[PDB]
Formats: structure tokens, C-alpha cells, sequence
């Protein structure tokens, strides 16, 4: 094999380790920080609660009879009752969008690049599998050896693999669905599609049949102490 | 000598068999049940054989001991049911695993050839004795659970001072023949079968 | 009996709407005044549960105490304004509870905590017509 | 009947915390153990399958409250296991067997 | 119960101590340079052994599952609890009369 | 002598910027805790409001 100098591991092994664990959570944390929620007015909270009424309606309306359906129906789609007829209404936010998509990606890049540079030049662990000759120019930047196995990666991919398997224990430290990672506007048509669905829908009461269900089985009774 | 072999385990699984078809397994279906207790036991063999690598005999067998009452302990509360069925699914898992253990590999790699040792008969006696040792073991668990009263807590500190009887008997049979220790073994685990039940037939109120 | 354990009480009690001020009160007490550093800012959300109980108790002395360290941590806070509306309807002080209300609602009009006040005010006012008329009209 | 969210993203959860969390133990024993090449990748997959049973084992019987099948128990995280799995055998052969 | 939590601890400690046996016979051959290259069966033995018992373990610290049926939790709440609306309590109640005020 | 025929490929450089690494990590192990501090508190600002 090779006789690996120690030193490799106590300053270019594990500082890449730390270095990617904690530029995670500095992501994340810098994620949830920037995070402003933009100011709502009443009408589009409104028509959005309006149309999420509305489809929980279309959902589970089964629950309830045939007739207090069919005027929710009438009450949203129909000309008569007006409702969702008489319903309706360098720029700095985009270019605050693109810089928050961006820096989910770009800082982990610029990192890597300025790891390769700092640390150019060693060959820092032994890949335990066979990788493949052709990926030797990306793996082992910044040596010059040419019969050297493909198994032996240079610092920037071995980055990579670390920032590539960290994500999991972001989601396990951190907390479910984390931030630190690597990857209605319009309501008139909003309402017509609405309208059109809430068109498509039939009614199937629910209840037509749950007496008849619940006489077959006794009632469960056990626990009650 | 494979059917000797064949012998050996007819002694050793078949009892087992029965006490499964003779204790109502349909009752929970403790296939399951079995498994994990099967699965706790193998744990505290592990954590056993952990503690004495990081800790002279009794030392040892008093750690066994203690992670196997833990582990029937732990296996008796992730289940409710009979008391009786509870001591069941306990103790039968915990014999097939012992069974499964160390004295049924032996027998395969052994026995089954040209030699002939008592040893392999011997040992399917003392596993079929160890089912009644583990059958105590679930009485002293259940007797640690099912309420406290009665001279209750002095009695369960005697049984698990007898705990660990088998390393107590090895012990003196060791500054003391096979047949001989085997016997006295059995007498020895008989009479805290029989303190067992007495003590169940004390308890049942 | 540790603070954990009537923390995770006083948690429940909140996660479902109980009404037993009586309890709750003395529970948030408790810990306010035994456990209070013992754990950190989760004491803050009791602080306001433990003064609505108090309201809701009639015992205000520590409705007070309660309000000041709210308000003294949180300034400007909406959340603390509807929480002195309470205490000011605590004694049927309904004008000024309605100001500050209205205040609320010109400084912040998607809030809805101060409508859901206000209507509270007008329906301890026996006003039960209008108390109505103000729900349809805020569901609208 | 009426399956709710919270639950199942709890169980959903607590799944992928074992998968991620045996995932790297495995990656670490196999960096312990020197395992090169393919003998170590199916090192991985023991381990999946083991923890199967062991996610059965804690589900046990009456699991059908728990989960609709049991296929998030087979194939749930199966390649997030993978990543750390091989991170970690890459580390630990590291540490171990380069060194 | 608890003690789980402090299982797990050793278990890596356990897998801890390995390493160390396994750096150190990795010294071994890097003070022996024969043909060798197998590790000691105590020390895989412990290391596997390790293995099993920090992933049982884990096995109880992942926690309880959660049942899917939504109406679960909901069969022991009362009326008398989703009928207090806290937004819309209302302070004109016997109780500050009857309590001191 | 010794001669590096790859310029001593597998050996730390000796212009390794000790000063700089450690400073960094010790730099921003503080920023980690400051910045979990920061976000606990406006957490809890937008939670209160």
C-alpha cells in the first residue's frame, strides 16, 4: 500500500469533515434568518382561504347530504349566486429570489474551490472501491502521478463525497426537512379552474349507508375503566 | 452416528414442541412473541459476553445473570395477556434460544460422525432440565411483577439469590463425575422448581 | 413532583383548551415562581396562559406581574397588545380595550386576534345580534 | 379510514432516523472491518435487510395501524442509507486501514 | 425505559475501543509487513458483537410508531374541551364574582 | 538528498498555514453557536411578534 503521512489526517482529513458539518448548519441558520415572511393583504389570504374551502369541499363533501352539497355548489359555481363569477381583480424581488436559490449551491462551489486550492496537492484517503481510470482527472486534482490507482482521491472530491454525505445527518441532528442542502399568484384562473373541477364533481352522501355498517358489528366498549 | 444425532435432538427439540401445542400458542400465535424474546436473548447474551470482556468466575455469572432477569424482565412488559401465558411466552423463547444457542451447534458439528460421547445426550438432558430453569426464571420475574405484601419483598430477594445456581453447582462440582454433576444439577434446579411453585400456589391470592 | 413534570401538564392543558383556571393557575405559579429559570423561554407562553387564567381566576395581582414582563420583553408586540386588551376587558374596561383593538388592526390589518377581541367584547356585552354580524362579517 | 398526516410523517420520520443512523454505523464497520470493493457494498445491503427485521421487530404484529404495507420497511431511504453508508466506509478505511 | 439511552453510549465505546485494536494491529502489519492481511477474530468478534448491540439499541431509542387512523387521538376528547374557542374567551362569567377579585 | 520525482505528492506542505486553519475552525465554531443563538431569538420574535 502507501505509507500515508499522519499528519494527512489530523489537518486535511478531518478539518474537511468539521469544515463541511458546520458550513451545513451555518447554511441552514443563515437560511432561516433571511427568511422574511412578505406582507399579505386581506383579499389574497381571503380568496385563498375561499378556495381552499372550497376544494376540502370537493374533497370530502361526502360526509355531508345531497342537498347542503348542492348549495355549496350553487353558492360557488353558478351564475345566479355570483360567486366566482364577481370574484376577481432589475426588479428587487426577483432579483432577491435568484440570490436565495442561488446560495444553496453556489457556497458550497466556492468552498470547494477555494478547499482545492488551500489543499492542492496531497492524496488524502484510499477509495475502497475499484473507481473507474476515466474519472482519475477530477478525483485527483493537483498531484501528477499517472499509474496512480483511481481509488486515491485528492482533497477536493473527497469535499465532495463528505459534503455529499452529510445531508442525511443534517435531516437527523438538525431536524426533519432541513434547509442545509445541495438540490396562488393568479387567482382568475385560479377560479376557473375551480369552477371547472367543482363542475366536474358529483355527490356520494357517505352517510347513505353507515347505519347499515354499524348494525352488523357491536359496539367496542372494552377500556372504559 | 447421525441418527444419534437425530436421537439427541428428539430429546432436546421435541419437549419444547409439546410445551409450545400444550400451552395454548394459538392463544397470542407467540411465534412473534417467541422471536423476540429470541431477539432479547441473543442481545443479552451479547451484552454478557461484553461485560466480561470488560470485567473471578462469580464476578461474570452474577453480569449474566443480571442482563438475562433484565432482559426477561423487559420482555415480560412489552407484552400483556395471561399470567401464566406471559411466563410462557418468556420462557419458552428465551429455552429456544438457549436451545438454539451453544447446544444444538455442537450437536451438528458433533455427534452425527463415527465418535460417540455421552456429552451430546447429556447435554439434550440438560437442556430439556433448563426448560424447568427458565420456567423458574419467568416465576421470579412474574413474582417481581403482578404487585408488591406477604413477605413478598424478602422472598424475591431469595430468588435472586439463588440465581446463578447453575455457576454455584459448576463451582462445587468443579472443587469436587459427569454423571454424577449432571444429577446433581437436576435435583438442584428440581428443588427451586418446586420453591417456585410453592411459591406460585402462595401467591395465586 | 418535578417542574418537568407539571411543565408537561401545564403543556397539555394548553394543547387542549381546559378551563379549569383554578389549576392551571396555580400550576403556572408554580413554576413561574419555583422552576423559573429552571428551564428557558417556554415559561414565556405560560406567562400568558397564567395570566388568562387569572382573569379567569379573578385573582389579578399576578396578571399584573405577568403583563410587565411580557411587555417589558416583547415591546410593540401585537401579541402582547391583544393580551392587555384581555386585561383590560378582565374589568370590563371595554373602550380602551377596543382603541387599543383598532390600533391593532391600522397597524396590522391581516390580524385577526383583535376582531376575535373585539366580537368577545361586544358578546360580554349582551350585543348577541351584532356579536353575530361581526362574525359573518369577519368569516367574509 | 382517515389516515392522518402528523402520524404518518412522525413514522415516516423515525424510519428514516434508524435508516440514516444504521446506514452510517454499517459504512463505519465496514471501514472498521477494511472491506474493499463489492465485498463491501453488500456489507450495506446485510445491513438493510437486518434492520428490516429489527424495524419488524419494533413494529411487531399489529403493524397494519402503523403502515398501509410493508414496503417502507424494505425499500424506504434506500439510497440516502447508501450515501452515508459508503461515506462512512470510505472514512473509517481511512482511518483504520490507510493510516 | 431509559437505561436504553445509556446502552447506546457503550455500544460506541465498545465499537471505540475496536478501532483502537484495529489501528493498532494495522501497526502491527505496518511493524510486521507479512502476508497476513486478516484482523484478529477477537477483535472482529468484538467489533460485530458491537455492531449488533448499538443498532438493538438504537432499535428502542428510534421511539414509538404512530397509528395513521386520524380519529385515534380524538376518541378521548371530550365536548367539554373543543368548545372553549381561547381567542373568544369571555371575562362575564360567576367566576370573578364568586372568586376574590 | 532526497529527490521528489511528483514533488512529494503524499507529504504536508511545509507552508501550511497552521495560523490560518485553526483560526477559521476556532472562528467559526463561535459564528455556529452566535448564528444558532440568532436564530432561536428571531424565531422566537416572529412566534410572539
Amino acid at each position: 500500500e502507501l505509507l500515508l503521512d499522519s499528519n494527512i489526517r489530523l489537518w486535511v482529513v478531518l478539518p474537511i469533515v468539521i469544515i463541511t458539518f458546520f458550513v451545513g448548519m451555518i447554511r441552514h441558520y443563515v437560511s432561516i434568518l433571511l427568511q422574511s415572511d412578505k406582507k399579505l393583504t386581506q383579499e389574497q389570504v381571503s380568496d385563498s382561504q375561499v378556495l381552499i374551502r372550497s376544494r376540502v369541499l370537493r374533497e370530502n363533501g361526502k360526509y355531508i347530504p345531497k342537498q347542503s352539497f348542492l348549495t355549496r355548489k350553487y353558492y360557488f359555481n353558478n351564475p345566479e349566486d355570483g360567486f366566482f363569477k364577481k370574484t376577481k381583480r432589475d426588479p428587487t424581488m426577483l432579483t432577491d429570489m435568484m440570490k436565495g436559490n442561488v446560495t444553496n449551491v453556489l457556497p458550497m462551489i466556492l468552498i470547494g474551490g477555494w478547499i482545492n486550492m488551500t489543499f492542492s496537492g496531497f492524496v488524502t484517503t484510499k477509495v475502497p472501491f475499484p473507481l473507474t481510470l476515466r474519472f482519475k482527472p477530477m478525483l485527483q486534482q493537483g498531484i501528477e502521478l499517472l499509474t496512480l490507482d483511481a481509488s486515491w482521491v485528492s482533497s477536493a472530491s473527497w469535499y465532495f463525497l463528505n459534503v455529499f454525505g452529510l445531508r442525511s445527518i443534517y435531516s437527523l441532528i438538525l431536524g426533519q426537512d432541513n434547509a442545509a442542502d445541495q438540490s396562488p399568484a393568479d387567482t382568475n384562473k385560479a377560479f376557473k379552474t375551480e369552477w371547472e373541477a367543482l363542475e366536474l364533481t358529483d355527490h356520494q352522501w357517505a352517510l347513505d349507508d353507515v347505519e347499515e355498517e354499524l348494525m352488523a358489528k357491536d359496539l367496542h366498549f372494552e377500556g372504559m375503566f | 452416528t447421525l441418527f444419534h444425532f437425530g436421537n439427541c435432538f428428539a430429546l432436546a427439540y421435541f419437549p419444547y414442541f409439546i410445551t409450545y401445542k400444550c400451552s395454548g400458542l394459538s392463544e397470542y400465535n407467540a411465534f412473534w412473541k417467541c422471536v423476540q424474546a429470541g431477539v432479547t436473548y441473543l442481545f443479552v447474551q451479547l451484552c454478557k459476553m461484553l461485560f466480561l470482556a470488560t470485567f473471578i468466575g462469580e464476578f461474570m455469572k452474577a453480569s449474566v445473570d443480571v442482563a438475562d432477569l433484565i432482559g426477561l424482565n423487559l420482555v415480560m412488559s412489552r407484552n400483556a395477556g395471561k399470567g401464566e401465558y406471559k411466563i410462557m411466552v418468556a420462557a419458552l423463547g428465551w429455552a429456544t434460544a438457549e436451545l438454539i444457542m451453544s447446544r444444538c451447534i455442537p450437536l451438528w458439528v458433533g455427534a452425527r460422525g463415527i465418535e460417540f460421547d455421552w456429552k451430546y445426550i447429556q447435554m439434550s438432558i440438560d437442556s430439556n432440565i433448563s426448560l424447568v430453569h427458565y420456567i423458574v426464571a419467568s416465576a421470579q420475574v412474574w413474582m417481581i411483577t403482578r404487585y408488591d405484601h406477604t413477605f413478598r419483598p424478602a422472598v424475591l430477594l431469595l430468588m435472586f439469590l439463588s440465581v446463578y445456581k447453575a455457576f454455584v453447582m459448576e463451582t462445587f462440582v468443579h472443587l469436587c463425575g459427569s454423571w454424577a454433576a449432571l444429577l446433581a444439577r437436576a435435583v438442584v434446579t428440581g428443588l427451586l422448581a418446586l420453591s417456585t411453585l410453592a411459591l406460585y400456589v402462595a401467591v395465586v391470592n | 413532583v418535578t417542574w418537568e413534570e407539571m411543565r408537561d401538564k401545564m403543556r397539555k392543558w394548553r394543547e387542549e383548551n381546559s378551563r379549569n383556571s383554578e389549576q392551571i393557575v396555580e400550576v403556572g405559579e408554580e413554576l413561574i415562581n419555583e422552576y423559573a429559570s429552571k428551564l428557558g423561554d417556554d415559561i414565556w407562553i405560560i406567562y400568558e396562559q397564567v395570566m388568562i387564567a387569572a382573569l379567569d381566576y379573578g385573582r389579578d395581582d399576578l396578571a399584573l406581574f405577568c403583563l410587565q414582563e411580557l411587555r417589558r420583553q416583547f415591546p410593540g408586540s401585537h401579541r402582547v397588545k391583544r393580551l392587555t386588551g384581555m386585561r383590560f376587558e378582565a374589568m370590563e374596561r371595554y373602550d380602551d380595550a377596543i382603541q387599543l383593538y383598532d390600533r391593532i388592526l391600522q397597524e396590522d390589518p391581516t390580524n385577526t386576534a383583535a376582531r376575535k377581541r373585539k366580537i368577545a367584547i361586544r358578546k360580554a356585552q349582551g350585543k348577541n345580534v351584532e356579536a353575530i354580524r361581526e362574525l359573518n362579517e369577519y368569516l367574509e | 379510514p382517515f389516515i392522518s398526516e402528523a402520524a404518518v410523517r412522525g413514522n415516516a420520520a423515525v424510519l428514516d432516523y434508524c435508516r440514516t443512523s444504521v446506514s452510517a454505523l454499517s459504512g463505519a464497520t465496514a471501514g472498521i472491518l477494511g472491506l474493499t470493493g463489492l465485498y463491501g457494498f453488500i456489507f450495506y445491503l446485510l445491513a438493510s435487510v437486518l434492520l428490516s427485521l429489527l424495524l419488524i421487530l419494533k413494529a411487531g404484529r399489529r403493524w397494519n395501524k402503523y403502515f398501509k404495507s410493508r414496503r417502507p420497511l424494505f425499500t424506504g431511504g434506500l439510497i440516502g442509507g447508501l450515501f452515508t453508508y459508503v461515506l462512512f466506509w470510505t472514512f473509517l478505511y481511512g482511518m483504520v486501514h490507510v493510516y | 425505559p431509559s437505561l436504553w439511552k445509556g446502552l447506546v453510549g457503550i455500544g460506541l465505546f465498545a465499537l471505540a475501543h475496536a478501532a483502537f485494536s484495529a489501528a493498532q494491529h494495522r501497526s502491527y502489519m505496518r511493524l510486521t509487513e507479512k502476508e497476513d492481511e486478516s484482523l484478529p477474530i477477537d477483535i472482529v468478534l468484538q467489533t460485530l458483537l458491537a455492531f449488533a448491540v448499538t443498532c438493538y439499541g438504537i432499535v428502542h431509542i428510534a421511539g414509538e410508531f404512530k397509528d395513521m387512523d386520524a380519529t385515534s387521538e380524538l376518541k378521548n376528547k371530550t365536548f367539554d374541551t373543543l368548545r372553549n374557542h381561547p381567542s373568544f374567551y369571555v371575562f362575564n362569567h360567576r367566576g370573578r364574582v364568586l372568586f376574590r377579585p | 538528498t532526497r529527490v521528489y520525482p511528483s514533488k512529494q505528492f503524499d507529504v504536508l506542505k511545509d507552508d501550511y498555514d497552521y495560523v490560518l486553519i485553526s483560526s477559521v475552525l476556532f472562528g467559526l465554531v463561535f459564528a455556529t453557536m452566535i448564528t444558532k443563538r440568532l436564530a432561536q431569538v428571531k424565531l422566537l420574535n416572529r412566534a410572539w411578534r
